[PDB]
C-alpha cells in the first residue's frame, strides 16, 4: 500500500500527503521571524518586482487583529484563504468573548483549521506554513510557527522557506541568549539574514515591527536601509 | 495516481492540474490590458476566426461589471461565463449591501477565494481561466489585476495573457512607458503589442474587440471601441511603421 | 485489500490499522509507572532546536487536577484527543459531581477513535498513556489507535518500545516507592533512550490521590542531576 | 486517456470528455440553420429508417416559444430533456418578468444549463448541439448551444453528417439580404447537399421565425419547397 | 474498445454509448416479440409466450399489463426489470390522472417512461432498465395510436412494429404487408400480426403459445384476448 | 483477485469471499466456549494476556441483569454491538419495563449486522458472538457471525484453537441438559482447558467467566472470583 | 472478468453474470419445496446441522410473513431474514393502510421490487436468495408465488429452490396435486424431500414443515408433526 | 468489400512483392516491416484496418 492518497499509511504508517505538503512549503521563499526584548520585528524577501508589478498589491505582509500580523509562505491562494478565515476569527472572538484575542488562541486555530481539512477524503491540505507574532501574551512578545500537518509550536527566532535550513543555522549561530537589548539591535540582526538571503540586494526586506504593546508598525525602504547600513558598518569591523 | 485528482500534490509538493490550467489558458485569445494613466484599457482581439461568425453583441471578450468595472477573458468558455455571471452577482452583494462602488482588490480576492475554494475541493475541477480586471474605486482609483486559475491574483500596470503571453508581456517591457503614457499612447501600445503577436498582415478590425474606462463626471464611463475608431487606430500604427522606416 | 479498513485480508487483519501502529513506532518514547504512591508519566521531547520553546511540544500535558496524559505518534491529532479528553473531564463533572474514572476518561477516547469507519476518515496515528487517582484507586492505562486499551503497572510506547519495555519490566515490581520508580525510570531512559537527562528534552509528570495540585515536575530537577 | 472522467484536467489543458461529446455531435442527423434577411430557418432530416415509423407522428423542430424555436443534432432523449429545460426556464421568466424572453437571454441560459451538466464526477454532457431560432425587439436572431456550455451567434451554419460541405455550401450560397422564400430554398438545398437519399415531405421538416411569430412548416410546405421546387 | 463501456456516463471517441446499446442487447429476451399493428379502427399487440416448464400457473407468466382503462401495455425484455417499467408506469398515469383529472395520454405516456430511461442513460446513479415497452391507445376522434418505447429513451409511433427475437425478419415483413395497398379491419389487423409471428417463428402456433391484447374505437376497453378468441383467429388464418 | 474487494461484488463460485475474510478475522480472536443447562447458561472466555503487568484483557461483557455476551474479533466492533445491545435493553425497559427476550435480541444483532453485508465501501462487523440468558420462554445460549446469520446452540465454541473444546462439547453435550450449575461450569472451564497448548492451562489470568441463571443476575466472575471454581477441580496430567 | 464486476453495468452478451452470480448462490443452499393442494399451501424445507454442538430447532428457514403469509427460502440465509423483515414491514403497512389482508399478488410484487431495485444499484447487491410466498383467502381462492434474485416472480402448482431445482420438480411433477388434498399432501412433501439426498452424503439435517389451508383456518402455522409422525414415518419407508 | 482484393491483383500483375500487416497485430515491428520490404525493391507493404493505431491522437494515459 503506497500513499496514492491523503487518508491511508504506508506500512511504515507515515501519511506522505502531509511529506508533500511540507515540501510544497519548502518550494517558497524565505520568511524569517523573531521575538525581542520587548518587540517583534520581520522582514520579507524575494519581492522581485518586475516593472509593471506594482510591488504593494500581492500584500507580501498581512496584519489580521487589532494587533497581529502575518502571511503565508507556501501556495499565496491558500494562504489568502486562512486570511480571510483569521479575519472572520479574530473579530468574531473579539465579540463574542469577555476578553480580547490572545496570539495562543488564533494560532491553535489555524492549527485546528489546518488539521481539520486534512483530516477528510477529497479535501486538500494547505500547502502553507506561518510564523505568527502576538502582543498580549500578558503584555509580553512571543512567537509561533504553523505547520500544514496542522501543528503548532512555539520559537525565540524562527525561518521557514527557501531559508529554512541556512536562515535558521545562522540563528543558531548568533541568537543571543542576552536579551536583545535596542530592539533596533534585534532588527539590524534579522535585516542581516533577511537581506544575506536574498543576495542582500536591499531591496526586498519588507518589513513589519510591533513594540508588543503598540499596533501594527510598517518600515519603509529606505529606513530599513538605515539598519541595513548599520549592519554593514558591524561587518565592516574585520579590519 | 497524482495528477489524476485535485487532492494531491506532487513529491515536490506542485499542483499539476493548476499548471495544466496555465497550459490550457496558453491557448487563449490574445488579451491585454495597458499601462495607462488618467484611464485604462483592456484590448482582447478576438481570436473568432469566420467570416459567418455574427458577433452579435459587439463583445464577447469584455464584460462590464459596473460602470466603473470591466474584465476580461482568458480560458474556458462556459467557466468564464459562470464566472463572469458570479462576478456580477458578488459587486451586486456588496453593492445592495452598502450602496457603494467595491473595491478593485476585495471584489478581486472574493473572487479568487471563490475560486481557490473550488479548487481545493474533491470531485470538482479547477476553474481553467485566467482573467484581467480594469476599474476605479475610492481606495485606489484606476486599477489593472491579474488573475489565474488557482485563486492566484497580482497587481500589473501592463499585462497581457493568451497565445504569446511571454513575447507580449516581454516587448511591453522592452519600450516600457511611465507617467506621461496617458490613455492614448495606451492605445498606440496596444496597437502595437497586437500587431506584433499575431500573425495577420494589416491588422483586421473584426479581428479585435478593445474597451476602456475613462473617469467622465467623476461617475466613469467604460466603452466598447465601435469599428470605426479601430480603423483608424489600426491604420494609424501602419504608417507609423511606415515613417518608422522613412528614418531609413 | 489497500484502500482502507473496509476491506479484510485472507487471514482477516485489516491492512490499515497496523500500519498505525508503525506510526505510533515513528513517534517520540514514553513511559508510565503505575505505583501505591504515585502514578508517574515520563516523555521525549525530540527538541529539534534549543531555540525552540522546550515547554511548546505539548508531549506531556494535564487532562485534569487528577489526570495526566503522555503520547507517542503523528502527535498532531493526539492533542485533539486530549481535548476530548479534557472536554469528557469537564462535562462529566459538572454534570455528576463524581469525579471521572480514569477507566471511563480512556473509554470515551476510545468511543472517539472508532470514527473511521464505523459511522455513515482514517485511525488517529497515536498511542496515550494516561496516569490518574480516584476515590477508589491509584491507575494506569494505556490506548492505541485500534480503540482497545488496557491497564498497565508499566508500560512504553513510541520509537525504541521494546528495550525500553524490556528495562522497565526488568526493573518492576509490585511494592516500589515512586522514588525508586522514578529514579529507574530515568536511569533506564538515559542509557537507552537518548542521553543525560536535561530540562530541555526530558519531561515528568507524576499524579497522588491526595493532590489535586501541580502534578507536573518543573524548575526543580536539578537536586535529581547533582544525585541521579 | 483523460476520457473516463469529466472533472480532471488534460497535462495539454484539454477537457476530453466534451471534445468525444462533440464527436458525437456531428454523427446525428445533418441539421443547418440560416439567418435571412427577414426570417431565421432550421431544416433538418427526418427519414424513417423503415416505413414502420410514423413520420407524421413525430417532431424535431420545437417550439419553445411561440417566437422561439430550436433544433439539434444529437441523440433525441437528451434533447428532450433541454427542450423541457428550456420551455420551463422560458416560462419563469415570463413569470418572473412578465415579458416574452428574448432569443439572447433563453440562449444564455439554456447554455448555462449544458454548463452545469459540465462537471462532477458521476454525470455526463448533453451530446446534442443545438441551435435557436428567435425574434427579439424587431432583430432576428440565431445562436449554437454546444454541449460545452458556450453559445455562438451565427447568421448560417450547419451540423451533423456532412456538416463540412454545410459550411462550405453557405460560405458559397449565402448573402445577408436573403428574402425568406430565397432563405428556405437555401435551407432546403444545403439539406439535401448534406443528405444522402431522397427528400419529400415525410423525409424533412423546417421551422421559421418571423418577427410576428415563429411555426414549424408542415410536411406538405416541407414538400412544396422540397419537391416542384429546386 | 475496453473503457468507454465499463461506465454508462462516458463518451467513446466516436461519441458512441456503449452501455446504451448494450442493454439493448437484454432486449432478445428470446421467448417474446411483440408485434403491433394499427388498423383503421384497431390496435393489437401480440406477444409470443414461451413457457419453459409446465407447473407454472400460465396467469403468472403473463408479459401484457394495462394503464389506463383504454390503454395496453407489453413488454419484451428481463421479467423483473419489465414489472418495474410497468410498475413506473401505473405511478406515472397514477399521478396523471389525480393532477390533471383525466387519464394521461398514450404519447404522453411513451414521454415520460422514455424520460425517465434517459433520466438513467444520463445519470451513473442507476443502471437503464433493460427492457422495452409498447402502448395502444385510442385519442379523440382522432386515431388509435401505436407507440415503442426503449431503455435509450428513445420514442416513436408506428403503423406497426416488433421488437423481437425475428427482429428484421418481423419488422422487413410487416413493412411488405404495408408496402402493399390493402384495407385495415380487426381481423384483417389481428391476422396480419399473426400470420407475421407464425411465418418468422415457422412454430405451428398452439393457442396457450402466444396472448393477444387489442382496443378498438367501437369498444375502446383494453382487453386481453381469450383463448378461444385467439384460438378462432388461429383457425382464420389457418383455413 | 478480481472479485474480493467489497462484499458488494459477488464471485462466480457464488459466495462473497470478503465475509468469508471476516469469518477469518473473528478466528483471529482467542477462543471462547458457551453451554446452557436447564438451571443455567454459561459462557466462558480465554482472556488474551499482554505481559506479566498489564491487565488480561476482557473478553466477557455485562449489558442486562439477565444477559451476557463473550467476544472474539475486532474489540472496537464487538464493544460498539455491545452498546447497541446496551440501547435497545434500556429502551425495551423503557417501554413495557420487560426484560428483553434474548432471541429477540439476537434476531437484531443479526438483522443489523447483515445491512454492512450488502452495501459497498463499509465493513461487515468483524466479530463473533456468544450470547447467554434466562427468559420466560428457557435458558438461551446463541452466537452471531459476520454474515449477520445467527444460531442457537446448547453449546458452542469460536475462536482460535476451538476444534478441540467443540468435540469436548459435543461429547458433553449429552450430559449438559440437566447438569446443574457447578457442573456445567466446570465442564466449560475444561472445555476451555480443551483449546489451549499443552503448557498452557486453567488459571487466573487467562479465565473469564459469565453465568446467567433462573435464580441469579448474570455476573461476571474474574480474578479473586475465579479462584474458588478452579480450586479442587482435576488437574491436567501428561 | 470483462466487465461482470457490478449489477449496475450491462456485462457483455447484456446478461449482467452478477445477479447469475446471486443465483449461483441460491443453488448452493438445501432444498426447499411448495406445493398448493385443492384447498391450501405447503412448504416443505430440509436444513443442515451445524453438530452435536447445535441446538435442536435453531436457525430454521421457515419464516413467518404474515399472521396468514407463510415463507421458505433458500440461498444466503441472513438475506432470507432480513428479507422475512422487510416482507413483515410490507404487509403491515398495507394491513394499517387498506385495513385487511393484503392480497399475496401485490405482496409478493412489492417484494420482488424490493429485490429488483437492489439489484441495480452501484452501491448494493442482488440478494444471494430466492423465496416462496404462500397464503389462502377464503373469500375467493389460495395463492402461492415464487421470487428469485432477479426480482421475476411467477406462481406455480408445485415449486422448488435449492440444490436440487429439476429434480425436486421430476419428483413433484407426478404427484396428483390437481386434486389432493394438503393432510396427505405433508407426506408426500416429506417423502419427496427424503428422497432427494436425504442423508446419503451430507450427514443429518432437520425438515420443518409449514402450512396455509382452509382446514388450517388460512393462517400460518408450522405442522404439529409431533403428532404420530405419519410423515416421518412415509418419509424414512422412502429407503426403497 | 475488395480492399484486400485489389492490392492483391496489383501484386499479381506486377513485379511487386506483396507484404501484409494488420493493424490489430510495437514500433519495433513497424521497423521491421518497413526493414522486411527494404529488402524487395519493387515490394509493396500493406495495413490491414490500420485505423486502430492511427486514432485520432491527444494526451495518452496509460
Amino acid at each position: 500500500s503506497y500513499d496514492r492518497a491523503i487518508t491511508v499509511f504506508s506500512p511504515d504508517g507515515h501519511l506522505f500527503q502531509v511529506e508533500y505538503a511540507q515540501e510544497a512549503v519548502k518550494k517558497g521563499s524565505t520568511a524569517v521571524g523573531v521575538r525581542g526584548r520587548d518587540i517583534v520585528v520581520l522582514g520579507v524577501e524575494k519581492k522581485s518586482v518586475a516593472k509593471l508589478q506594482d510591488e504593494r498589491t500581492v500584500r507580501k505582509i498581512c496584519a489580521l487583529d487589532d494587533n497581529v500580523c502575518m502571511a503565508f509562505a507556501g501556495l499565496t491562494a491558500d494562504a489568502r484563504i486562512v486570511i480571510n478565515r483569521a479575519r472572520v476569527e479574530c473579530q468574531s472572538h473579539r465579540l463574542t468573548v469577555e476578553d480580547p484575542v490572545t496570539v495562543e488562541y488564533i494560532t491553535r486555530y489555524i492549527a485546528s483549521l489546518k488539521q481539520r481539512y486534512t483530516q477528510s477524503n477529497g479535501r486538500r491540505p494547505f500547502g502553507i506554513s506561518a510564523l505568527i507574532v502576538g502582543f498580549d501574551f500578558d503584555g509580553t512578545p512571543r512567537l509561533y510557527q504553523t505547520d500544514p500537518s496542522g501543528t503548532y509550536h512555539a520559537w525565540k527566532a524562527n525561518a521557514i522557506g527557501r531559508g529554512a535550513k541556512s536562515v535558521r543555522e545562522f540563528l543558531e549561530k548568533n541568537y543571543t541568549d542576552e536579551a536583545i537589548e535596542t530592539d533596533d539591535l534585534t532588527i539590524k540582526l534579522v535585516i542581516k539574514a533577511l537581506l544575506e538571503v536574498v543576495q542582500s540586494g536591499g531591496k526586498n526586506i519588507e518589513l513589519a515591527v510591533m513594540r508588543r504593546d503598540q499596533s501594527l508598525k510598517i518600515l519603509n525602504p529606505e529606513e530599513i536601509e538605515k539598519y541595513v547600513a548599520e549592519i554593514e558598518k558591524e561587518k565592516e569591523e574585520n579590519e | 495516481r497524482y495528477d489524476s485528482r485535485t487532492t494531491i500534490f506532487s513529491p515536490e509538493g506542485r499542483l499539476y492540474q493548476v499548471e495544466y490550467a496555465m497550459e490550457a489558458i496558453g491557448h487563449a485569445g490574445t488579451c491585454l490590458g495597458i499601462l495607462a494613466n488618467d484611464g485604462v484599457l483592456l484590448a482582447a482581439e478576438r481570436r473568432n476566426i469566420h467570416k459567418l461568425l455574427d458577433e452579435v453583441f459587439f463583445s464577447e471578450k469584455i464584460y462590464k461589471l459596473n460602470e466603473d468595472m470591466a474584465c476580461s477573458v482568458a480560458g474556458i468558455t462556459s467557466d468564464a461565463n459562470v464566472l463572469t455571471n458570479e462576478l456580477r452577482l458578488i459587486a451586486q452583494r456588496y453593492l445592495l449591501q452598502y450602496q457603494e462602488p467595491i473595491p478593485c482588490e476585495q471584489l478581486v480576492t472574493a473572487l479568487c477565494d471563490i475560486k481557490q475554494a473550488y479548487t481545493q475541493f474533491g470531485g470538482k475541477r479547477p476553474f481553467g481561466v485566467s482573467l484581467l480586471y480594469i476599474g476605479w474605486d475610492k481606495h485606489y482609483g484606476f486599477q489593472l489585476y491579474q488573475s489565474d486559475p488557482s485563486g492566484n491574483y497580482g497587481g500589473w500596470k501592463a499585462t497581457c495573457i493568451g497565445n504569446n503571453s511571454a513575447a507580449a508581456v516581454s516587448m511591453l517591457k522592452q519600450d516600457y512607458k511611465e507617467g506621461e503614457m496617458t490613455l492614448k499612447s495606451a492605445l498606440a501600445l496596444a496597437i502595437k503589442v497586437l500587431n506584433k503577436t499575431m500573425d495577420v498582415s494589416k491588422l483586421s478590425a473584426e479581428k479585435v474587440e478593445i474597451a476602456t474606462l475613462t473617469r467622465e463626471n467623476g461617475k466613469t464611463v467604460i466603452r466598447v471601441l465601435k469599428q470605426k475608431e479601430v480603423e483608424q487606430l489600426i491604420k494609424k500604427h501602419e504608417e507609423e511603421e511606415a515613417k518608422a522606416e522613412r528614418e531609413k | 485489500y489497500d484502500r482502507g479498513v473496509n476491506t479484510f485480508s485472507p487471514e482477516g487483519r485489516l491492512f490499515q490499522v497496523e500500519y498505525a501502529i508503525e506510526a505510533i513506532k515513528l513517534g517520540s518514547t514514553a513511559i508510565g509507572i503505575q505505583t501505591s504512591e504515585g502514578v508517574c508519566l515520563a516523555v521525549e521531547k525530540r527538541i529539534t532546536s534549543p531555540l525552540m520553546e522546550p515547554s511548546s511540544i505539548e508531549k506531556i500535558v494535564e487532562i485534569d487536577a487528577h489526570i495526566g496524559c503522555a503520547m507517542s505518534g503523528l502527535i498532531a491529532d493526539a492533542k485533539t484527543l486530549i481535548d476530548k479528553a479534557r472536554v469528557e473531564t469537564q462535562n462529566h463533572w459538572f454534570t455528576y459531581n463524581e469525579t471521572m474514572t480514569v477507566e471511563s476518561v480512556t473509554q470515551a477516547v476510545s468511543n472517539l477513535a472508532l470514527q473511521f469507519g464505523e459511522e455513515d476518515s482514517r485511525p488517529f496515528g497515536v498511542a496515550l498513556l494516561f496516569g490518574g487517582v480516584d476515590e477508589k484507586g491509584p491507575q494506569l492505562f494505556h490506548m492505541d489507535p485500534s480503540g482497545t486499551f488496557v491497564q498497565c503497572d508499566a508500560r512504553a510506547i513510541g520509537s525504541a518500545s521494546e528495550g525500553a519495555q524490556s528495562s522497565l519490566q526488568e526493573v518492576y515490581h509490585k511494592s516500589m516507592t515512586l522514588k525508586e520508580a522514578i529514579k529507574s525510570s530515568l536511569i533506564i531512559l538515559k542509557q537507552v533512550m537518548e542521553e543525560k537527562l536535561n530540562a530541555t528534552n526530558i519531561e515528568l509528570a507524576t499524579v497522588q490521590p491526595g493532590q489535586n495540585f501541580h502534578m507536573f515536575t518543573k524548575e526543580e530537577l536539578e537536586e535529581v542531576i547533582k544525585d541521579i | 486517456g483523460y476520457s473516463f472522467s469529466l472533472t480532471t484536467f488534460s497535462p495539454s489543458g484539454k477537457l476530453v470528455q466534451i471534445e468525444y461529446a462533440l464527436a458525437a455531435v456531428a454523427g446525428g442527423a445533418p441539421s443547418v440553420g440560416i439567418k435571412a434577411a427577414n426570417g431565421v430557418v432550421l431544416a433538418t432530416e427526418k427519414k424513417q429508417k423503415s416505413i414502420l415509423y410514423d413520420e407524421r407522428s413525430v417532431h424535431k423542430v420545437e417550439p419553445i416559444t411561440k417566437h422561439i424555436g430550436l433544433v439539434y443534432s444529437g441523440m433525441g432523449p437528451d434533447y428532450r430533456v433541454l427542450v423541457h429545460r428550456a420551455r420551463k426556464l422560458a416560462q419563469q421568466y415570463y413569470l418572473v418578468y412578465q415579458e416574452p424572453i428574448p432569443t439572447a437571454q433563453l440562449v444564455q441560459r439554456v447554455a448555462s444549463v449544458m454548463q452545469e451538466y459540465t462537471q462532477s464526477g458521476g454525470v455526463r454532457p448533453f451530446g446534442v448541439s443545438l441551435l435557436i431560432c428567435g425574434w427579439n425587439e424587431g432583430r432576428p436572431y440565431l445562436f449554437q448551444s454546444d454541449p460545452s456550455g458556450a453559445y455562438f451567434a451565427w447568421k448560417a451554419t450547419a451540423h451533423g453528417k456532412n456538416y463540412v460541405n454545410g459550411k462550405t455550401f453557405l460560405e458559397k450560397r449565402y448573402n445577408e439580404d436573403l428574402e425568406l422564400e430565397d432563405a428556405i430554398h437555401t435551407a432546403i438545398l444545403t439539406l439535401k447537399e448534406s443528405f444522402e437519399g431522397q427528400m419529400t415531405e415525410d423525409n424533412i421538416e423546417v421551422g421559421i421565425c418571423n418577427e410576428a411569430g415563429f411555426r414549424r412548416l408542415t410536411p406538405t410546405e416541407v414538400k412544396d419547397y422540397l419537391a416542384a421546387i429546386a | 474498445s475496453a473503457g468507454f463501456d465499463r461506465h454508462i456516463t462516458i463518451f467513446s471517441p466516436e461519441g458512441r454509448l456503449y452501455q446504451v446499446e448494450y442493454a439493448f442487447k437484454a432486449i432478445n429476451q428470446g421467448g417474446l416479440t411483440s408485434v403491433a399493428v394499427r388498423g383503421k379502427d384497431c390496435a393489437v399487440i401480440v406477444t409470443q409466450k414461451k413457457v419453459p416448464d409446465k407447473l407454472l400457473d400460465s396467469s403468472t407468466v403473463t408479459h401484457l399489463f394495462k394503464i389506463t382503462e383504454n390503454i395496453g401495455c407489453v413488454m419484451t425484455g428481463m421479467t423483473a426489470d419489465s414489472r418495474s417499467q410497468v410498475q413506473r408506469a401505473r405511478y406515472e398515469a397514477a399521478n396523471w390522472k389525480y393532477k390533471y383529472g383525466y387519464e394521461i395520454p398514450v404519447d404522453m405516456l411513451c414521454k415520460r417512461i422514455a424520460d425517465i430511461s434517459q433520466v438513467y442513460t444520463q445519470n451513473a446513479e442507476m443502471r437503464p432498465l433493460g427492457c422495452c415497452m409498447i402502448l395502444i391507445g385510442i385519442d379523440e376522434e382522432q386515431g388509435p395510436q401505436v407507440y415503442k418505447c426503449d431503455p435509450a429513451g428513445y420514442y416513436c409511433g408506428f403503423k406497426a412494429t416488433a421488437a423481437g427475437v425475428k427482429q428484421t425478419e418481423s419488422t422487413s415483413f410487416l413493412e411488405k404487408k404495408v408496402k402493399k395497398k390493402f384495407d385495415w379491419t380487426f381481423e384483417q389487423t389481428v391476422e396480419t400480426a399473426i400470420t407475421c409471428l407464425s411465418t418468422v417463428l415457422s412454430i405451428d402456433f398452439k393457442p396457450s403459445e402466444i396472448e393477444v391484447g387489442v382496443v378498438t374505437v367501437e369498444n375502446p376497453k383494453f382487453r386481453i384476448l381469450t383463448e378461444a378468441e385467439i384460438d378462432a383467429h388461429l383457425v382464420a388464418l389457418a383455413e | 483477485n478480481q472479485y474480493d474487494n467489497d462484499v458488494t461484488v459477488w464471485s462466480p463460485q457464488g459466495r462473497i469471499h470478503q465475509i468469508e475474510y471476516a469469518m477469518e478475522a473473528v478466528k483471529q480472536g482467542s477462543a471462547t466456549v458457551g453451554l446452557k443447562s436447564k438451571t443455567h447458561a454459561v459462557l466462558v472466555a480465554l482472556k488474551r494476556a499482554q505481559s506479566e503487568l498489564a491487565a488480561h484483557q476482557k473478553k466477557i461483557l455485562h449489558v442486562d441483569n439477565h444477559i451476557g455476551i463473550s467476544i472474539a474479533g475486532l474489540t472496537a466492533d464487538a464493544r460498539l454491538l455491545c452498546n447497541f445491545m446496551r440501547q435497545e435493553c434500556l429502551d425495551s425497559r423503557f417501554v413495557f419495563d420487560r426484560p428483553l427476550p434474548v432471541s429477540r435480541l439476537v434476531s437484531l444483532i443479526g438483522s443489523k449486522t447483515q445491512i454492512p453485508t450488502q452495501r459497498y465501501g463499509r465493513r461487515p462487523y468483524g466479530v463473533g458472538l456468544l450470547i447467554a440468558g434466562y427468559d420466560d420462554m428457557g435458558p438461551h445460549i446463541f452466537q452471531t457471525c459476520p454474515s449477520a446469520n445467527y444460531f442457537d446452540c446448547r453449546a458452542m465454541s469460536i475462536g482460535a484453537r476451538s476444534q478441540s473444546a467443540r468435540t469436548y462439547l459435543e461429547r458433553h453435550m449429552s450430559e449438559f441438559m440437566e447438569c446443574n450449575l457447578n457442573e456445567l461450569v466446570k465442564h466449560g472451564l475444561r472445555a476451555l482447558r480443551e483449546t489451549l497448548p499443552a503448557e498452557q492451562d486453567l488459571t487466573t489470568k487467562n479465565v473469564s467467566i459469565g453465568i446467567v441463571g433462573k435464580d441469579l443476575e448474570f455476573t461476571i466472575y474474574d480474578d479473586d472470583d475465579v479462584s474458588p471454581f478452579l480450586e479442587g477441580l482435576e488437574e491436567r496430567p501428561q | 472478468t470483462g466487465y461482470d464486476l457490478s449489477a449496475s453495468t450491462f456485462s457483455p452478451d447484456g446478461r449482467v453474470f452478477q445477479v447469475e452470480y446471486a443465483m449461483k448462490a441460491v443453488e448452493n443452499s438445501s432444498t426447499a419445496i411448495g406445493i398448493r393442494c385443492k384447498d391450501g399451501v405447503v412448504f416443505g424445507v430440509e436444513k443442515l446441522v451445524l453438530s452435536k454442538l447445535y441446538e435442536e430447532g435453531s436457525n430454521k428457514r421457515l419464516f413467518n410473513v404474515d399472521r396468514h403469509v407463510g415463507m421458505a427460502v433458500a440461498g444466503l440465509l441472513a438475506d432470507a431474514r432480513s428479507l422475512a423483515d422487510i416482507a413483515r414491514e410490507e404487509a403491515s403497512n398495507f394491513r394499517s393502510n387498506f385495513g385487511y389482508n393484503i392480497p399475496l399478488k401485490h405482496l409478493a410484487d412489492r417484494v420482488a421490487m424490493y429485490v429488483h431495485a437492489y439489484t441495480l444499484y452501484s452501491a448494493v447487491r442482488p440478494f444471494g436468495c430466492s423465496f416462496m410466498l404462500g397464503s389462502y383467502s377464503v373469500n375467493d381462492g389460495a395463492q402461492l408465488y415464487m421470487i428469485d434474485p432477479s426480482g421475476v416472480s411467477y406462481g406455480y402448482w408445485g415449486c422448488a429452490i435449492g440444490k436440487a431445482r429439476q429434480a425436486a420438480k421430476t419428483e413433484i411433477e407426478k404427484l396428483q396435486m390437481k386434486e389432493m388434498t394438503c393432510r396427505d399432501i405433508v407426506k408426500e412433501v416429506a417423502k419427496i424431500i427424503y428422497i432427494v439426498h436425504d442423508e446419503v452424503k451430507d450427514k443429518a439435517f432437520e425438515l420443518e414443515l409449514s402450512w396455509v389451508g382452509e382446514l388450517t383456518n388460512g393462517r400460518h402455522e408450522i405442522v404439529p408433526k409431533d403428532i404420530r409422525e405419519e410423515a416421518e414415518k412415509y418419509a424414512k419407508e422412502s429407503l426403497k | 468489400c475488395g480492399k484486400t482484393m485489389l492490392a492483391k491483383a496489383v501484386a499479381h500483375h506486377t513485379t511487386a512483392a506483396f507484404i501484409r500487416v494488420v493493424g490489430s497485430e510495437g514500433p519495433r515491428m513497424v521497423r521491421d516491416v518497413f526493414r522486411l520490404a527494404k529488402e524487395n525493391a519493387p515490394a509493396i507493404i500493406f495495413i490491414d484496418e490500420i485505423d486502430a493505431i492511427a486514432t485520432k491522437r491527444f494526451d495518452a494515459q496509460t
